[PDB]
Parts: structure tokens; C-alpha cells; sequence
């Protein structure tokens, strides 16, 4: 039952990731009965939000570095170590996943977090900015752009991508089958038995059609259009890793938290 | 020492 796997997806959805498309869009609109997040568009307003920032480590997020540049990046990647966590614990929930192999789950992970963490800021993001520390802040596109080099080359990017999905208007019951639709990819490097990858991924895609038939049947070839999103999405790893690499020649102090490393090293 | 096992043994 196609419709039964969808519905599955979708609670697993709604357990592992506190902020969903539908309560950050209720954020967005500003038409929820909480107060507004705090804006983030310069350095004076940064230094203003910085302690609302979820960042727990040997010292505060305003003392990680005299630059701004370097407490926006040190912040970022401490929300990226717990979105990896999430998106682990949606995966052990698509059926047949904790089946597979140990190693072809490390696999499909490490190849697919990063995708599903650029596929789910859109749901965070506007043509102007995004929310952060669980919708409690938003961090403006402009003031992300503005970041010396190559700090301000990493969120334009994923913003433009945004731009582009958000136009799709998907809702969380349809992203919930996509991400798992992501992770299930038979083609990673390194998997050891392809066939049971393809054998789930089958069932996702036939779930995401019906899903996408039902929930849009105004949006003809909608999953056509969809389906071509997966492949910008390694587009924008690609360009990712380039600019961390910048960092890791260029920048002194800068180190990736371990959980990072382990998913960077030998990738592709 | 992999992480991501430790995340996926939970
Ligand atoms: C932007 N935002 C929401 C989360 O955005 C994400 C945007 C990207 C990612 C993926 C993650 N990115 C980084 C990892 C380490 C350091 C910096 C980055 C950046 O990507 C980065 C660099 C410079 C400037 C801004 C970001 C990864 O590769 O693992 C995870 C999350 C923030 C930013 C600061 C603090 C909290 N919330």
C-alpha cells in the first residue's frame, strides 16, 4: 500500500524534525501567535542575537573569533553536527533501511545528509533570508552575501536553489517520501548490494508519484520536474566542498566539528 | 571509531 507508506514517512517526518516546513512558513507569514524572531542583517543586530544562537561548546559563540565571518561559520556547523542527527533517525525509519548492511547505511548517509539538509532549508528560507536556531532567529540573504571571502559565497547558493523548489510548493507530507527518495540512492560510491537500495527506492518513487498526483493534481509533471532537483542537489555539494576546501587552505584556526570530518573525508 | 555507526546503533 503506497498511500500507508506515505502516511508512515510522514509521522517519522514529524518525530525527527522539530521545525517542518508548515510551523517555519507559519514563522515566515509572521501569522503565528508567537513573538517575531530575532532579525539578523548586520553586524550590530549579529552581535545582539548572537547569545539566542544554539551554540553549546568550551566557550561562547561571541568569543569563537574577533570576526564575524568566523562565529557565523563555527554557529552553522554546530546546527548542521544536529540536522546530520536528525536526518540519522528519520532514515532508521524508512522500511527496510536498518535491514540493509551496516556499511551501505553509513554509505547512504554520508553521500545523502548533506543533500537532504540543502533540500530542507529551503522549507527555512524566503527570497530574503532564513530562519535559524529553530525559527527563533532570521539570518538575512544580504547579510550572509556580505561576508568577506569565501564566507560569502556558501548560503547564495543554496538560497537560489530555494528560490527555485519553494516555486514547486511542496508540503511536508511531500517532502518526507522525497528525502527518503534521496537517501535510498542506489548509485553512492561504494555500495556493497545495490539491488535492495533499488528494490526500496522503487516502492519511494511509486509513493511520491501517487503523493504528488494527489496532493498537486493541478501541477502536471510535477514529479519530472522534481526528480531534477535531486541531481542540482549534488551540483550544489560539489560547489559546497569546494569552498570548505578554500577554508581548509586558507584559514588558520578552522577545523570541521568530528562528525563533519568523518562525512568529508573521502567523499567522492 | 565511526560516528555514524554509533548514530545508526541507537
Ligand atoms: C545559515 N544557518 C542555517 C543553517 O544553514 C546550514 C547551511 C549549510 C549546512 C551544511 C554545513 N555547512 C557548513 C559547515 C561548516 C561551516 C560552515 C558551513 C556553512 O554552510 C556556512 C559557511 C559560511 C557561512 C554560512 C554557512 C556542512 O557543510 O556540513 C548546514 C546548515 C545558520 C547560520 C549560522 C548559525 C546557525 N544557522
Amino acid at each position: 500500500d503506497l498511500r500507508a507508506l506515505a502516511k508512515h514517512l510522514y509521522d517519522s517526518y514529524i518525530k525527527s524534525f522539530p521545525l517542518t516546513k508548515a510551523k517555519a512558513r507559519a514563522i515566515l507569514t509572521g501569522k503565528t501567535t508567537d513573538k517575531s524572531p530575532f532579525v539578523i542583517y548586520d553586524m550590530n543586530s549579529l552581535m545582539m542575537g548572537e547569545d539566542k544562537i544554539k551554540f553549546k561548546h568550551i566557550t561562547p559563540l561571541q568569543e569563537q573569533s574577533k570576526e564575524v565571518a568566523i562565529r557565523i561559520f563555527q554557529g552553522c556547523q554546530f546546527r548542521s553536527v544536529e540536522a546530520v542527527q536528525e536526518i540519522t533517525e528519520y532514515a532508521k525509519s524508512i522500511p527496510g533501511f536498518v535491514n540493509l548492511d551496516l556499511n551501505d547505511q553509513v554509505t547512504l548517509l554520508k553521500y545523502g545528509v548533506h543533500e537532504i539538509i540543502y533540500t530542507m532549508l529551503a522549507s527555512l528560507m524566503n527570497k530574503d533570508g532564513v530562519l535559524i536556531s529553530e525559527g527563533q532567529g532570521f539570518m538575512t540573504r544580504e547579510f550572509l552575501k556580505s561576508l568577506r571571502k569565501p564566507f560569502g559565497d556558501f548560503m547564495e547558493p543554496k538560497f537560489e536553489f530555494a528560490v527555485k523548489f519553494n516555486a514547486l510548493e511542496l508540503d511536508d507530507s511531500d517532502l518526507a517520501i522525497f528525502i527518503a527518495v534521496i537517501i535510498l540512492s542506489g548509485d553512492r560510491p561504494g555500495l556493497l548490494n545495490v539491488k535492495p537500495i533499488e528494490d526500496i527506492q522503487d516502492n519511494l518513487l511509486q509513493a511520491l508519484e501517487l503523493q504528488l498526483k494527489l496532493n498537486h493534481p493541478e501541477s502536471s509533471q510535477l514529479f519530472a520536474k522534481l526528480l531534477q532537483k535531486m541531481t542540482d542537489l549534488r551540483q550544489i555539494v560539489t560547489e559546497h566542498v569546494q569552498l570548505l576546501q578554500v577554508i581548509k587552505k586558507t584559514e588558520t584556526d578552522m577545523s570541521l566539528y568530528p562528525l563533519l570530518q568523518e562525512i568529508y573525508k573521502d567523499l567522492y | 571509531p565511526s560516528l555514524l555507526k554509533k548514530l545508526l546503533l541507537a
